[PDB]
This record gives structure tokens, C-alpha cells and sequence, in this order.
RNA sequence: AAGUUUGAAAAGCACUUUGGAAAGAGAGUGAAAUAGAACCUGAAGUCGUGACAAAGACAAUGGAAGUACCUCCAUUUCAAC
RNA sequence: UGGAAAUGGGGUGCCCCCACCCGUCUUGAAACACGGACCAAGGAGUCAAACAGACGCGCAAGGGAGGAGAUAUGCCA
RNA sequence: GAUGUGGCCUGGAGGUUAGGACGAAGCUUAUGGCGUGAGCCUAAGAUGGACCGGCCUCUAGUGCAGAUCUUGGUUGGCGUA
RNA sequence: AACGUGUCGCGAUGGAUGACUUGGCUUCCUAUUUCGUUGAAGAACGCAGUAAAGUGCGAUAAGUGGUAUCAAUUGCAGAACAUUC
């Protein structure tokens, strides 16, 4: 009934997730693989989109809107590959099914996730070790039931 | 509380007048030539300044004020003999040399090392003018703090 | 409720003695509010009280005094010294207290009586 | 994270456009004013007084708001701003924002480290 | 300069607009939702009133 | 548009072979001196361009 | 219409070296003399002071409104649209949400907060109730202490 | 004219010391006396003081380009780089 | 990988060149034309009514009230 | 003199997003960065003590250098007459 | 060199700013709602253990009586029916 064209040009001045700081417009969208505020980009408006993701581990997870349930937000998205060590131009092959155009990016974007994973290693390593050095006169532990 | 800091304080004396009641300028002028000197030889130089043997330089306050010899030990020509400044200040360097014997300090080679005066809050008077004009009678009161240190 | 702040304040900080004894009211022991099935009291002299909020907080004592023009409850225990080191009593906001003990006068029973929620 | 590379940050004019006479009057910012005075030599343009600014000072677009890092300054609140800056972390440097107290700005910090994020005012090391 | 607009006659000439010399002569209708509530509410206690009578 | 109302009020209405509408509440007023040969003068209702 | 205005206050003239604005008549007060009735003036009246027959309500067209409102209702038919105007509702099960009418039926509010949980509405109720705080600004002072963010609303047939 | 608006409590600075006193120097209270009493914050302007920069008489200020000295500032680089 | 090397910015002095006091009225102001000691806070195209033109919006040979009633409505101007 | 500006700025309102005792507003600056500019933003307070930023829209008693401008304070003349 | 200039650190004077508002202004509503020779409004003078102003009161004078309420008032003093003096 009411298009991606209408719903951009309802959304585009006007958004809670248009986050205009300085002069610069990004989007907090937890669908768009670049945070660009285009009309391309907005997977939470888009009929078909996809995003790259990243998951427990090394794992690298793909959401998919399909366009088939997009009256239904409970089983808008659907979570399909969340696969570790795969290919940033399989998760690109992923995406690409659904929004062709966005295939650079989520390859991009895929291997993005995997240098941010192999980088958060490293940095948490390190930081185990200079911890282990140190008394830390207090740490909290969360209760367990 | 005071703009300066000693460089020990274990070896110094602190003294401080709030709303003097002496003439800003005068006490300005009275009290910024002992800035340097020994306690004794400030002390000697007030009573001389009372027996007007010895003056006052006056500089920065001093707008047509008469010129005297007694200037010349200062390289200047302008002096005067403000006995209320040069009263209130021997009362302020008695405090500081108590505060200093209180220390356990010899008060025979104390330094003055800081010497600050300031213009205090103004009182009020007034004056009567030809013409039945109201006209202001103000009073210029001084705050002054020092501080000594053992050579 | 009362839409107005300024109304509100104004009938708090301008209230009458039985008004402000009314306000200066502290919660009851889960033991007396047992006993009672009453949540809350109006802080009287010689009740018993113990601290819960601030410096003094944990400290039982004893109500010598519900001041009234200055907000307080005087407690026997709860005190300090002056420079010269004699004692003066700490005053105390009985909402940060809670009553252990009430003194029980044959009306005050008649309050526990009508304020009964069973 | 190293900064995408520009061509070199010309900077037309470096002094600022002062307002006239303000450092005779100490009430009057140096903040600039257009001078409308009819006689004003500003105004009238003399060649020994003080510049105006117009549009022939802008900056080249290709550089403008680039920071002598190589960053251009966003402002970020919080932990999960930081993911709108990971994609764009060659382009966008992330500004914490002044008001943002100690205990979160450590937080900032862990995570934009993890992320490899810059950070324009992080932890020195 | 004038134009070509239409010859006015607004008429606000006497002492209508209350200042600090001038009482006014004015009549707003600020009340007007209130005045509708009460005038509501009193036909239906004058219907409770002589209930059953119309 | 050349049926508008606004179109029918564009120009002077008092100068030779105008037809405008003048801007006029009160459609009495306005229909003497300068409107008839009997008040001063009539505005001409032609004029060659 | 009186304030600032409360004065005897005639101008000196021009034989003294002083402004030509109304002075405040009389003696003996640190006010004698003082300039009056000018906004400019300490004391003195407001320029323009504010009227109560402003517009302060508007008319408009009801075919606007009425269209207005199906706008409204039409673009609360879109689930994106819902979201970007900032309600939490990833997890409900469809939009336009419609629920069966024994919700009418519920006495405790315990029930209708089990009800929001269960067609997952508590999310968005969560949302206000975290958003809750002291206004910024003078809006404090007036009688606008807190403010929160709009949440969910529950359409019923009627009154009951 | 004029908010008493110290501070959560007055806990409103015992006591020592010198001074005629006002006060000063210490010590205490307090989370904080640059919170010490018509005491929250404490601006501008003006003034004192210490350190420094120098500086003829071109009234001073100002523009533009350098240079000397400083810089509690920013950013970048630090090896097959 | 440091009481650091660079580059940029900031500060003060110096040099060589430049460089009449602002605001205003006026044909013409650096003017021997007038207002001009400093700072703070305050300080001047507003509101209402009638008409027009442009532009936005709805409906259209029709458009639209107003006042007031009705009942959701007893919280809700 | 006219007009434009996803042009700047201020007090409130409807929205939406944040921040704050691990320190809000205010205030200080050889305190840098950004903007042609209105200004914005960071840093540091050896400042402060409790509120408040961004973005869209709405709204107004919304921006000062001068009016022999208003009120308060200060000030050279002057330790002079 | 002495006055005198500049810049920075620290002080003074001075009370702006910000937060705070038992105040103002404006709007709306409800009524067995409208003073006095049965002496009003207003003026004046007094009244507390301690009491200038203000507030309250009138030689019964910071109040008497009554009905509720229930343990104070409070700067000090003084007093000490609680099932309500
Ligand atoms: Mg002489
Ligand atoms: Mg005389
Ligand atoms: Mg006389
Ligand atoms: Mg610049
Ligand atoms: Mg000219
Ligand atoms: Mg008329
Ligand atoms: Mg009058
Ligand atoms: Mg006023
Ligand atoms: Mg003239
Ligand atoms: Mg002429
Ligand atoms: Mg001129
Ligand atoms: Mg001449
Ligand atoms: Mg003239
Ligand atoms: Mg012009
Ligand atoms: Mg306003
Ligand atoms: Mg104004
Ligand atoms: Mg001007
Ligand atoms: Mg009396
Ligand atoms: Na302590
Ligand atoms: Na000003």
C-alpha cells in the first residue's frame, strides 16, 4: 500500500534513527551495514534488506528481510548463516540474494567483522595479562540461579 | 589566604590587618619599602621614619607632593612621615615577630619576603558644596599581609 | 493530585502543629506492624527509634523531642559534641527512622484501633 | 586506525576575522560583526585596516572540516554510538562529548580500543 | 507609498483598548467552554430536579 | 486564470479605458465624481493603445 | 495594564544636563529622579506589553482535521513508520495490533500488565517508564516536574 | 532599597599564643571555612603582588609578512619504518 | 619512545613596509560639526482588527462557519 | 533598499534521543580543533555543587557599542583642591 | 634607574551569572456569599515572665468559653487534665 519512496520521504528530515551530530548524518539502524543515511541503506524501511552481523565468537551472522512478513516484526528478520570462518564473499553471496546492490558493502563489512574479532582477541589477551599483574583490591561477581 | 607562599614554612611567620582604617596609599607606600630588609632594620627604619630623620618613598601615590633630601637614600625625590601608616605597620611587624618567637624562630634573622596591600571596602561620608550640592566624603581604608622568612 | 507545586510547598512549609505532627510521621517495626497491621506513626515523645539514613544510621535510641518548627525528632543517643565539648542532640527527620517501641497512652491505642486495615 | 589520506590542508586564512576597535573597548567580544558605520574605513575598504570575511575564504571541499589528524570529528554519547563509527573508522574520529562522566568515558574507551575506533580525546596510550 | 489597496474604515478610533490611562471596552470569550459545561450541568440537575416532568 | 477575481482587480481602475474592479467593501460607495459626466467627470471607458 | 506605569513621572526638560526620559517625582527616596514609564527603564513598562486578546486558539477546516486523522491512522499501519517515530516493536506479533475484547473483562492491574508482557507491549512500556526524569529548565519551576516519552495506546470500543 | 540563598546538622571556630581592642598566628568543627554569619555560585571592570617580556622620544591601538624567545596546546613520526 | 624530533596552532618583543576617530546628519567628516571615562544587567517594528498580493493546505459550483447543543463526559478550557 | 539561506544564536512547548556525585548549570583561558562568518566542539580548572545536551517540529518579552539612554558598581583627576 | 608599558600565576575590591522561589501576573470555577446607631470602615493608645517592629488581641488584652485533636510550645524561662482541664 505504501511504498519505500513515500515512507523515505516521510522519514528522511525526521527520524529516531537520523543521528545528525555536527554537520554529519549517520544512522544508528541496527539494519544498515554502513550507518549512511540513504535511502539504500535503510534496511528498517527497505521491503527486501540484509545486514552483516557479528556473533559469539568468531562467528559471522547474516539477518535477512525477505519482504514476505513485513506485518509482522516478530519474524521481520531471520537470522541465516551464522557461520564461523565462512568466506566474506560467501556472506557477500548471502546478502546478495536478497539486495544485490548492497553486495560490496556486506562483503566489506564481513570482512570487517572478522578483523574487529581477531583485533578484540589480541587487545583482550593483553589486557588479561596487565589485569593478572595487578591486586584489584575489589571485583563484583554476579549472582547465578 | 595569602597571594605568595614561603619557600619553607617551617621557618616563616605570617601576619595579616583587614579594614585597617589607615589611608590606602599611604600604607601602600609605607609599607612596600621593607619588602626585602631584615626585621631589624625595618623596625629601625619606622622609628627613624617617627623621628623624621629618616622618610618614606613615595612612589606611584605620589601627585604633587613635596620634595625632600630624605628621598635621596631611595633614588627619588618625593618623600613624606605617615606616622599612622608607620604606627599600624610597627603593630603589624610586633605580630608577625610574635608568631615567629611562637615558631621557635630568631627574630634576628627573620626576612621580609612578601609584602602585599590592597584597597579595603570604602566608608561613607559626605560633604556639603556651594549651591546646595551633596558631594561624597569617602574613607579609604587598607588590608595588608607579609610574611618573613629565617635567612 | 495537587497540580500546583507552589500550592503543595506552601501548605507544607506553612502547616499547623497537628498538621506538621501529622506529617512527621515514621514506619512502624515489621514486628509492630504485625502486631498492629499499621504501616506508619506519627513520631511521639518517648518512642523508641532507630536510625536508618545518615551519619547516625543504625543508632537505637530513645524520642526526647518532636521539635516541630524545625522539621526533627531529638533522640537521646544520637549527639555530638561542641568545641567546648559539652553534648547537644542531633536533630533527625522522622521519615528516616523507624519506630521500635511505641509509648502507649489509652488514645494512642484508640489511633492503633482506628488505623487497623484488617 | 590510521586516516584515509587527503591531499594537503591548505587553510586559506589562519588569523580569525576580529570585530574593529575591540581591542580598545574590553566590553566588545572579538567576535566578528559586519561594520555599517557610512564613514567606517573597514567598510570602505582601506588598505591598512582589518579584513572582511567573505565567500572567496572558503576552504577546498575536498578537505574542509578535516582535523590535522586526518579525522573528521563525531560527537559520540555513549558505548553503542561507537558502532555506527565502525564501518567509517578511516573517515570518522569520535569526539566523547564533555559532559560525559569518567566511569562511562572508561567504558568508551575499552570498547573503541576493541573496535579500533579513534577516539579524537581517548586515553593517551 | 500607498497603492492601490482598499479605502479602510476599521473604526477602532474610541478609547477601547485598556492601557494605563484607559479602563477599555472590551469582551473576550475565554470562559466560553466553562460557561458550556456549567449551563450542561445545570439542565441536568434541573431535569433530576422535576423528574418526571419534561 | 482570466476569470479570476484577482485578475478582474489588477490595475488602476480610474485611468481611460480601464474595466478593473476597484478593492471596495461597500459596492454604493465609489460611484460618483470620476464615474459619471454629471459628477466632474466620467474615466473614459476607451482609449487606443 | 497599570505595571510600570504607577508613577507621577514628567520628563525635566532640556535646561539640565540629563536624558529627556520621565523622571519619578519627589524626594527623599532612593527612587527620586530615577527614569520611568520607559522600557529602558528600571522599573518602567514593558514595550508592547501582552494582551489577553491575543489568538490564542485557532479554527480549522474539519474535512483537514478529519483527513488529519486518517492520515495518522494510515501511517499507524506501518510497522516501519511505527519504529521510526521511536516505539520498541521488534518483538509484537503483528501490526495493526488488534487483541481479543476480554481485556474489557480485567479488574487488577496485575492482569493488564501480564497481558502487555503477553502480547509483548512491555517493552515499549519499559521504554517510558526508563525515560522517566526532572525536566530541564524554568519548566520544572511551573508545574511540569517530569517528563517520559509516549508509550503504547490501548484503543477500546467504549467508556467501560 | 532590601532574597537572611552558611551548612545535611550550628557541629557558629573550645584551647594556646601576642595585642588595649579590633584582630593576627596556631589548633579544632565540617565532605568543603576561597562554606566563618545578612557567609551558595562569585563574572566584568579596577587595583595589589610575584615572575617574566622588554621598551627611548614615532600617543596608543591596528594590518601584513618574517624573526627571536617561550608554549600546563594539538597532531604526526620513531627502522627494512 | 624521551626531561623528544617534527609540523601546525597560541603568546610576547623586535624589524621593514602599510595604516587619520568611532557612531551620525550631510553634496562633502580625521575634522576647529554633534553623541562618545569603564563594566555589568536592562534597552526599541509588537498585539488586534479590515483589505489586498504571493506562497502552502483542504474542498469546489460550491466553500465555510459562528453561536449553541448533544454525549463519549460524570477527566476533559 | 529588496530578497534568500537542511544559515548562527537565546527563553519556553509538543516529540524523539542522550548525559549527570566517576560531578549538571554557571564561571575562568598563551585551549586547541572546526567553520568565509554568525558561532560550534574538545581540553584544563590546583572552579562549582545539581541538573541538563543533541536532533525534528511549535512558540516568543529572542541577539547591543553608542539613544546629554535606565539602574548598580567602578574609575583617572588625587593623597590633588 | 626611576616612574611608566605589556603578559602570566596568585590575591583584593565588586556583586553580575547559574541553579533555587511559601511571591507576582493572568485565566477558570463553586456559594443558605455583601458592612454600620445592636455604633461600621478608618484613626489612636495599650496588652507577653523576658517583647523594638510585625502579627494577634482589648483592662478577661500574643487571649476567655466550646467542639474536635492528642503531647507540646521552644530563644530562654515556666508549666507538666494524657481514658483529654
Ligand atoms: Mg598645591
Ligand atoms: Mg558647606
Ligand atoms: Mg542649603
Ligand atoms: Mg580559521
Ligand atoms: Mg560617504
Ligand atoms: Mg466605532
Ligand atoms: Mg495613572
Ligand atoms: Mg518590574
Ligand atoms: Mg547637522
Ligand atoms: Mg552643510
Ligand atoms: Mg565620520
Ligand atoms: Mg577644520
Ligand atoms: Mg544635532
Ligand atoms: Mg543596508
Ligand atoms: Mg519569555
Ligand atoms: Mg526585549
Ligand atoms: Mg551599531
Ligand atoms: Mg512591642
Ligand atoms: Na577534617
Ligand atoms: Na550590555
Amino acid at each position: 500500500s505504501h511504498s519505500v519512496d513515500l515512507q523515505w520521504v516521510l522519514v528522511r528530515q525526521n527520524s529516531r534513527f537520523l543521528q545528525k551530530r555536527g554537520g554529519i548524518r549517520m544512522s544508528n539502524d541496527p539494519f544498515n551495514n554502513n550507518g549512511n543515511w540513504t535511502k539504500r541503506h535503510c534496511g528498517f524501511l527497505n521491503e527486501k534488506a540484509a545486514v552483516v552481523k557479528p556473533a559469539k565468537g568468531g562467528a559471522i551472522c547474516v539477518t535477512v528481510k525477505d519482504g514476505s512478513s513485513n506485518n509482522k516484526p516478530r519474524q521481520t528478520y531471520k537470522k541465516t548463516v551464522h557461520a564461523a570462518g565462512v568466506r566474506a564473499s560467501d556472506v557477500s553471496r548471502a546478502v546478495a540474494a536478497v539486495r544485490p546492490d548492497l553486495a560490496d558493502v556486506s562483503f566489506r563489512r564481513a570482512r570487517r567483522m572478522a578483523c574487529i574479532a581477531s583485533r578484540t582477541a589480541k587487545v583482550a589477551a593483553a589486557r588479561k595479562a596487565r589485569s593478572e599483574k595487578i591486586k584489584f583490591s575489589r571485583k563484583s561477581a554476579r549472582a547465578k540461579r | 589566604h595569602y597571594s605568595r607562599k614561603p619557600q619553607v614554612s617551617s621557618k616563616s611567620a605570617k601576619a595579616k590587618v583587614s579594614d585597617l582604617r589607615c589611608h590606602y596609599k599611604n600604607t601602600f607606600e609605607t609599607a612596600n619599602v621593607i619588602n626585602g630588609m631584615p626585621l631589624r632594620k625595618a623596625q629601625q627604619l619606622y622609628r627613624q621614619v617617627l623621628a623624621k630623620t629618616r622618610c618614606i618613598p613615595f612612589k606611584r601615590y605620589n601627585g604633587k607632593i613635596g620634595r625632600t633630601a630624605q628621598a635621596k637614600e631611595w633614588g627619588q625625590t618625593k618623600g613624606r612621615w605617615p606616622r599612622k601608616s608607620v604606627v599600624a605597620m610597627m603593630s603589624l611587624l610586633k605580630n608577625a615577630e610574635a608568631n615567629a618567637i611562637e615558631k621557635g624562630l630568631d627574630p634576628n634573622q627573620m626576612v621580609i619576603k612578601h609584602v602585599q596591600v590592597d584597597q579595603a571596602a570604602r566608608m561613607r561620608r559626605r560633604t556639603y558644596r556651594a549651591h546646595g550640592r551633596i558631594t561624597p566624603y569617602m574613607c579609604s581604608p587598607c588590608h595588608v599581609q607579609l610574611f618573613m622568612s629565617e635567612k | 493530585k495537587c497540580g500546583s507545586r507552589r500550592k503543595a510547598r506552601r501548605a507544607h512549609f506553612q502547616a499547623p502543629s497537628h498538621v506538621r505532627r501529622v506529617l512527621m510521621s515514621a514506619p512502624l517495626s515489621k514486628e509492630l506492624r504485625a502486631k498492629y497491621n499499621v504501616r506508619a506513626m506519627p513520631v511521639r515523645k518517648d518512642d523508641e527509634v532507630i536510625v536508618k539514613r545518615g551519619t547516625f544510621k543504625g543508632r537505637e535510641g530513645k524520642v526526647t523531642a518532636c521539635y516541630r518548627l524545625k522539621w526533627v525528632i531529638l533522640i537521646d543517643k544520637v549527639n555530638r559534641e561542641k568545641a567546648n565539648g559539652s553534648t547537644v542532640a542531633v536533630g533527625i527527620h522522622p521519615s528516616n527512622v523507624e519506630i521500635t517501641k511505641l509509648k502507649l497512652t489509652h488514645h494512642r491505642k484508640s489511633i492503633l484501633e482506628r488505623k487497623d486495615r484488617s | 586506525v590510521k586516516p584515509t589520506v587527503s591531499k594537503a590542508i591548505v587553510k586559506k586564512r589562519t588569523k580569525r576575522f576580529t570585530r574593529h576597535r575591540y581591542e580598545l573597548f574590553p566590553q566588545l567580544s572579538s567576535s566578528w560583526r559586519k561594520p555599517r558605520g557610512e564613514d567606517s574605513p573597514v567598510r570602505r575598504r582601506y588598505k591598512g585596516q582589518k579584513a572582511m570575511p567573505n565567500k572567496g575564504y572558503g576552504s577546498d571541499r575536498a578537505t574542509k572540516y578535516i582535523t590535522p589528524s586526518g579525522f573528521r570529528n563525531f560527537p559520540i554519547n555513549n558505548v553503542e554510538d561507537l558502532y555506527m563509527l565502525v564501518m567509517q573508522n578511516r573517515k570518522y574520529a569520535g569526539v566523547i562529548s564533555h559532559t560525559v562522566g569518567a566511569r562511562k568515558r572508561k567504558a568508551i574507551v575499552r570498547k573503541a580500543m576493541e573496535l579500533d575506533v579513534r577516539l579524537a580525546n581517548g586515553n593517551a596510550k | 507609498p500607498k497603492g492601490n489597496n482598499a479605502i479602510p474604515h476599521v473604526h477602532q478610533k474610541k478609547h477601547w483598548n485598556p492601557c494605563s490611562s484607559q479602563k477599555g471596552n472590551v469582551k473576550v470569550f475565554l470562559n466560553q467552554p466553562a460557561q458550556k459545561h456549567r449551563r450542561r450541568r445545570l439542565r441536568l440537575l434541573k431535569a433530576k430536579k422535576v423528574f418526571p416532568r419534561p | 486564470k482570466s476569470g479570476r477575481e484577482s485578475v478582474r482587480h489588477f490595475g488602476a481602475s480610474g485611468v481611460p479605458g480601464s474595466h478593473s474592479k476597484p478593492y471596495a467593501t461597500n459596492r454604493g460607495k465609489e460611484t460618483k465624481r470620476g464615474r459619471r459626466t454629471g459628477r466632474s467627470y466620467k474615466r473614459k471607458a476607451f482609449r487606443h493603445v | 495594564r497599570l505595571s510600570g506605569m504607577n508613577h507621577s513621572a514628567h520628563s525635566w526638560g532640556t535646561g539640565r544636563a540629563v536624558a529627556r526620559i520621565p523622571r519619578i517625582s519627589g524626594g527623599g527616596t532612593s527612587t527620586s529622579g530615577a527614569g520611568a514609564f520607559g522600557n529602558m527603564c528600571r522599573g518602567g513598562r514593558m514595550f508592547a506589553p501582552t494582551k489577553i486578546f491575543r489568538r490564542w486558539h485557532r479554527k480549522i477546516n474539519l474535512h483537514q482535521k478529519r483527513f488529519a486523522v486518517v492520515s495518522a491512522l494510515a501511517a499507524s499501519s506501518v510497522p516501519s513508520l511505527v519504529m521510526s517515530r521511536g516505539h520498541q516493536i521488534g518483538n509484537v506479533p503483528e501490526v495493526p495490533l488488534v487483541v481479543e475484547d476480554s481485556i474489557q473483562g480485567y479488574e487488577k492491574t496485575k492482569e493488564a500488565m501480564a497481558f502487555l508482557k503477553a502480547i509483548a507491549a512491555i517493552d515499549d512500556v519499559n521504554r517510558v517508564n526508563d525515560s522517566r526524569e526532572i525536566r530541564a529548565g524554568r519548566g520544572k519551576m511551573r508545574n511540569r516536574r517530569y517528563v517520559a516519552r509516549r508509550g503504547p495506546m490501548l484503543v477500546m470500543p467504549n467508556n467501560k
